[PDB]
């Protein structure tokens, strides 16, 4: 799976490689986030009814190739090839699409559990990254400053449609008995957009 | 092969059936047996095979399902790609496969005749072309041989329907304008066989095409009388 | 107009097996053959196979021979996608899909399939409490997906953010879903979260307050 950041403007091609075999009988396939995915092209240069001329596609070989001339704001998606072989047709990996909007440094804050959580037998420590880009960052928790592996889980958005930023949301989960035992708790954010890395803690009994 | 009829027995005695073994052993490609140890077929057949070891060259077989586990079949000790074919091209598709035995020629298996040097397509109004391949764009291997005849086209009118491709006068094109005929998937490697004065003749080897027998979209062959010196020359 | 209609959302044990339906409209149904494509979620396309509605021949994918079987019931346009012995790895949106080349491709809506051990369960709804201020819910410990969640019965949509569920190493599912807005209105606003599980028919609205 492929990440490519790019302007509104720029061209893209992406490449598929496939057996000079499959006599041209390749697709490619736009995808956005929780919709079905919608053909662009088919037979590797023919433009579907109703998809606009900037898509284009060719073939040579075993090497396929989409062009997008200029991309516009609607281009950015997921795109796919999908090859038909003799016993089987197969998905390319994906070239995910992003907006090259400008650097921007994620405003980080930090939740404690909730009381309620606490009085159900378990603590989960929140850190929520808000619209940073590009994608990567990196939080890194710490209690009692021993750095933490293997008890935090993150999840993403996808970019914004208004301003094409990302947020993070990282959750630290810990035993009511290993929340209690431990006073500081702190999520560290490395990001392109940060000079040095900023740290949000608090202080169970707050602060 | 779309629009074709089966073959029969013993009709076609030059074709072969190339299969890999890996990861199953299936049908890969045609090929034609041009002498004792040596087949011809395409270069595009080997994208992700380059071991001869996991090849079986399978003679006089009129349908897939005769072979068996105890059938007799070829082992390949060395695949000849051309020295100009590249992954990144559709030209220069011809390889050789020099087998680990000999073929024994019988009514049911023997070689097709060359072209001479210099020979000259246009001459050539009786052609077919064979395979077990695909019936229609998305489709299967067809069990049995099939056969069609299918007229050769003009390198300036096959140039003509192919603005985007190279075209060159080392491919030959065959097909009526209006299409219905034509090698299809998995009959790459397979000869296109022109009867002339009584005898046939391998003019072109299955190559590429867009899609399979659509109008105004000729199946493009690798043009065999251009490559004589390259097959004499690997061959001794 | 083409549509293609698939089944519902559905929840399997890992070994037993599930059977998706598609129904076609709009086309000749034996005209084209109708494609199975996979998604896991967070993940790329993955094909399954095909059916031929004429002939009723299929073509499968190696990864699923031996544990897939596709069939169709022409009279009532409608293709089947029967998955067998299924594990973890099987959870995915299944699509149905018409990709004859030189035509428009359609694809159906979609079925969620979920294999898993877990037993069907609401979530639990926890306050994330507070120029700008964040706030939100987390979400936690329900199965299956999916859960929506708005903010003051939809009325407050600018600077939300929902995120992406995560699957625990219990096997339930947890959220956050958070929201930033003007510190001042902390105090004459209130910010109710509305979570709504289907599968549990679970609704909880929590009122998130300030420390
Ligand atoms: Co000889
Ligand atoms: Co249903
Ligand atoms: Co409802």
């Amino acid at each position: 799976p492929s990440s490519l950041s790019a302007s509104v403007g720029d061209r893209v091609t992406i490449t598929c490689r496939a057996s000079q075999g499959i006599r041209n009988d390749l697709g490619w396939y736009q995808q956005k986030p929780g919709k079905a995915p919608k053909r662009l092209i088919y037979a590797a240069s023919s433009l579907q009814s109703g998809v606009p001329s900037r898509f284009s596609g060719s073939g040579s070989g075993t090497e396929f190739t989409l062009t997008i001339s200029s991309l516009q704001p609607e281009d950015f998606a997921t795109y796919y090839c999908l090859q038909h072989d003799i016993y089987a047709s197969t998905f390319g990996p994906g070239t995910k699409v992003d907006i090259k909007r400008t650097v921007a440094a994620p405003s980080v804050f930090i939740f404690p559990p909730s009381d309620e959580q606490l009085k159900s037998g378990t603590a989960s420590v929140v850190c929520l990254l808000n619209n940073f880009y590009p994608r990567e960052a990196k939080v890194q928790w710490k209690v009692d400053n021993a750095l933490q592996s293997g008890n935090s889980q993150e999840s993403v958005t996808e970019q914004d449609s208004k301003d094409s930023t990302y947020s993070l949301s990282s959750t630290l989960t810990l035993s009511k008995a290993d929340y209690e035992k431990h006073k500081v708790y702190a999520c560290e954010v490395t990001h392109q957009g940060l000079s040095s890395p900023v740290t949000k803690s608090f202080n169970r009994g707050e602060c | 092969i779309v629009g074709g009829t089966a073959s029969v027995r013993g009709e076609w005695p030059w074709q072969v059936t190339l299969h890999t073994t890996s990861p199953t052993q299936r049908h890969l490609c045609g090929g034609s047996i041009i002498g004792n140890q040596w087949i011809l077929t395409a270069a595009h057949c080997f994208y992700g095979v380059e071991s001869p070891k996991i090849l079986r060259v399978y003679s006089g077989i009129l349908q897939q399902s005769e072979i068996k586990e105890d059938t007799s079949f070829f082992g390949v000790q060395e695949i000849i790609i051309h020295d100009q074919y590249k992954m990144a091209e559709s030209g220069y598709d011809i390889a050789l496969l020099k087998l680990e035995t000999t073929v024994q020629y019988t009514d049911s298996q023997r070689p097709i005749s060359l072209p001479s040097k210099g020979d000259r397509n246009v001459i050539y109004t009786d052609c077919w072309v064979t395979g077990w391949g695909y019936r229609k764009l998305r489709d299967k291997i067809q069990n049995t041989l099939q056969k069609a005849k299918i007229p050769l086209v003009t390198n300036e009118e096959c140039q003509k329907r192919y603005r985007g491709h190279k075209i060159t006068h080392k491919m030959i094109c065959a097909g009526y304008r209006e299409g219905g005929k034509d090698a299809c998937k998995g009959d790459a490697g397979g000869p296109l066989s022109c009867k002339h004065n009584e005898v046939w003749h391998l003019v072109g080897i299955t190559s590429w095409g867009e899609g399979c027998a659509q109008r105004e979209r000729p199946g493009v062959y690798t043009n065999v009388v251009e490559y004589v010196d390259w097959i004499l020359e690997k061959t001794q | 107009e083409v549509q293609l209609v698939q089944s519902g959302a559905e929840v399997k044990k890992p070994g037993a097996s599930v059977k998706v339906s598609c129904k076609a409209s709009g086309y000749t149904f034996t005209g084209y053959y109708m494609h199975w494509v996979r998604q896991a979620p967070g993940q790329g396309l993955e094909w399954m196979g095909w059916i031929d509605p004429d002939e009723g021949d299929t073509n499968y994918a190696q990864k699923f021979q031996g544990r897939v079987t596709m069939t169709r019931d022409t009279s009532i346009s409608t293709a089947y996608m029967e998955l067998s012995r299924l594990r973890s790895d099987d959870t995915a949106v299944y699509y149905c899909a018409r990709l004859a080349s030189g035509f428009r491709d359609y694809w159906g809506q979609g079925t969620l399939v979920t294999v898993s051990s877990a037993s069907t369960k609401g979530p639990s709804v926890f306050p994330l409490a507070p120029g700008t201020a964040a706030l939100g819910c987390l979400v936690k410990d329900y199965f299956p997906e999916p859960v929506t969640v708005s903010w003051n019965s939809g009325a407050l949509t600018s600077g939300v953010h929902t995120f992406p569920a995560v699957l625990q190493s219990s096997g339930l599912y947890s959220l956050s879903s958070v929201v930033t807005v003007p510190s001042s209105s902390l105090g004459t606003q209130t910010y109710i979260c509305n979570v709504n599980h289907k599968p549990s028919n679970t609704k909880v609205d929590k009122k998130v307050e300030p420390k």
